[PDB]
């Protein structure tokens, strides 16, 4: 058993890229606060 | 052995139909409460938006949720997922859309941050290694305006302050109950369109106080009546696809069904012709 | 076979023809029936050897 | 003659990982037959994108299929089909659609198909 | 002689009541199988713990398998067997694991093997 013990101290036991393309961003939708005054 | 072996294969693939078509109507009904939900939380939203509209057309529009933070180093996204997990492809679509986004945020210099709602977003999220700031369960199917006020209180106090220049929410949109379309929607920064005139010689609006500590009182109410109508749309959508879903599987229990009917007769066939073969060549042997 | 025998006939003469075995499953039904009724051992589904 | 001492450790290996994800793939078939893959855990659905993708992976046109199809054949080397199938096997074609892996040769014809559907290797 | 006038009332509740639940859990188990056990009621969830501590509380260490297993055999009298089922088919012990119901003896050994685990009852 302590054999066992003391060879286990001496024993040597990231995101997936997903190659997903990027979204368009003209997909993305904007909440957007449509104010009715003119001054672009 | 293997005609018992059929018998029983026959008999599970039943009670697997039969809980399929439950499953289904049950499904049915609670699509339909759901689009009760939504329409009926819809006209207090309206109202909110066009109380909004009139405080921003006299207001400074100057707040922090609704200016463009100049270098955007993270982006926190909030992909609304379900508990149960009887749903078709709604979890797989909803994660195909958030790579799509977090893609967009990666071309563009941003972390994203993830934010998930749900059980199944933690397990595709945690088996791909992801940190997950933070993570609510137990309300995808019927969800309150608490757990909404709550989930946008965490994510306007992250946006406002470790901190994000902008947040993003992944759902799914429901329309016409036979196509529920997974979005990614940005919240926040807000886009400031000035659409029109509309109103000229309009009697003014008084505002008590005054217009711009109720339009930045007003803006995080806007921002958590939205949350709560993404996640209602999630939750219809996500009866949907259950129902379509479990519909697809009675049909293969069916099909299935039919199929070892099919084996099962041949074999109980072939097994009393090789029987007769063994008697009539004891028989024949004996003559 | 009589079918087949009167078609060959034409065959082997230059002409062109064509054969059609409405079904080849009563066929085999009724050879296995004179194959039986010969008390020839049968094999797989009483169908004879050959 | 699949043995180590025979083929070699790594031809030896490679078929024995991929042997293992086929059966594992052939134990979820039921399942995948009535509920879809959708209902797997995330391992498993790792490992039946991947298993679909080698058993598409072992076709291949044949010089014989081309009064068949009109498609010429393929002669793919031992030391390539390793190599191809370890890279199927630890994951590095995970994103090219199912198809593309069907009726090809080595990797060059891979990356040309997938190229083709727009992908890449 | 599994008749209410043979064996008494409580000795034929029990066994039916055993045979009841075994019965549903089988009936029970391809659904389990195939959709997970989620996806059943609070009902037939409860059943189910049950039924697997009774089917593994059936089994004993018998004297003649210590040759097979090296643990000695126990003895259990027919009152002792009546009252344990009893309290399981109630649910004294939905709260012991499933294990320490596994090959032991009366409900000492049950207390015994619980606590070994971790629990009490």
């Amino acid at each position: 058993t302590e054999v066992i013990k003391n060879f286990k101290k001496g024993f040597a036991a990231v995101v997936p890229d997903e190659h997903v393309e990027a979204l368009d961003e003209d997909k993305l939708a904007k909440e957007a606060v449509k104010v009715k005054k003119p001054a672009p | 052995a293997t005609l018992r072996e059929l018998r029983g294969r026959i008999r599970s693939a039943g009670s697997i139909k039969k809980i399929t078509k439950a499953q289904e109507l049950i499904a049915t009904s609670r699509i339909a409460r759901a689009q009760a939900r939504l329409e009926s939380a819809r006209p207090y939203a309206f109202e909110i938006t066009r109380m909004l509209t009139t405080l921003a057309a006299e207001a400074a529009l100057d707040h922090p949720l609704l200016v463009e933070r100049p270098e955007p180093k993270r982006a926190g996204v909030l992909v609304v997922s379900s508990d149960r997990g009887l749903c078709g492809a709604y979890n797989a679509n909803i994660f195909r859309r958030s790579e799509e986004l977090f893609s967009l945020l990666r071309e563009a210099g941003k972390q994203p941050v993830l934010y998930v709602v749900g059980r199944k977003a933690q397990n595709y999220y945690s088996f791909r290694n992801w940190n997950i700031t933070e993570s609510w369960m137990g309300f995808s199917e019927q969800p309150t305006y608490e757990n909404a006020a709550e989930i946008a209180s965490t994510l306007v106090d992250a946006f406002l302050l470790e901190g994000v220049d902008e947040l993003h929410i992944v759902y799914t949109e429901f329309k016409s109950m036979l196509s529920q379309s997974a979005e990614a929607h940005r919240i926040a920064p807000m886009v400031v369109e000035y659409v029109e005139e509309d109103i000229g010689p309009r009697t003014l609006y008084s505002f008590e106080p005054d217009a711009t500590m109720l339009f930045e009182s007003l803006l995080p109410r806007y921002l958590t009546t939205r949350v709560y109508a993404a996640l209602l749309e999630s939750a219809a959508s996500e009866l949907a696809s259950r129902q379509r879903a479990m519909k697809s599987a009675t049909d293969n229990a069916d099909d299935l069904i039919k199929a070892l009917t099919l084996m099962a007769n041949r074999e109980r066939q072939a097994q009393i012709t090789q029987e007769i073969s063994e008697i009539v060549g004891g028989a024949n042997a004996l003559a | 076979y009589t079918g087949s025998a009167i078609a060959q006939h034409w065959m082997y003469e230059g002409k062109h023809v064509l054969i059609i075995f409405d079904d080849l499953t009563k066929q085999a039904e009724a050879y296995r029936a004179i194959s039986l009724l010969l008390r020839r051992p049968p094999g797989r589904e009483a169908y004879p050897g050959d | 003659i699949l043995d180590p001492s025979v083929v070699g450790d790594e031809h030896y290996r490679v078929a024995q990982e991929v042997i293992r994800i086929l059966q594992r793939y052939k134990d979820l078939q039921d399942i995948i037959a009535i509920l879809g893959i959708d209902e797997l855990s995330e391992e498993d659905k790792q490992l039946v994108n991947r298993a679909r993708r080698i058993e598409r992976f072992l076709s291949q046109n044949m010089m014989a299929a081309e009064q068949f199809t009109g498609q010429p054949g393929s002669t793919v080397p031992v030391k390539e089909t390793i190599e191809a199938f370890d890279r199927l096997c630890k994951g590095d074609f995970d994103h090219v659609p199912e198809q593309a892996f069907f009726l090809i040769g080595g990797l060059d014809d891979l990356a040309k198909k997938a190229e083709s559907l727009g992908a890449k290797l």
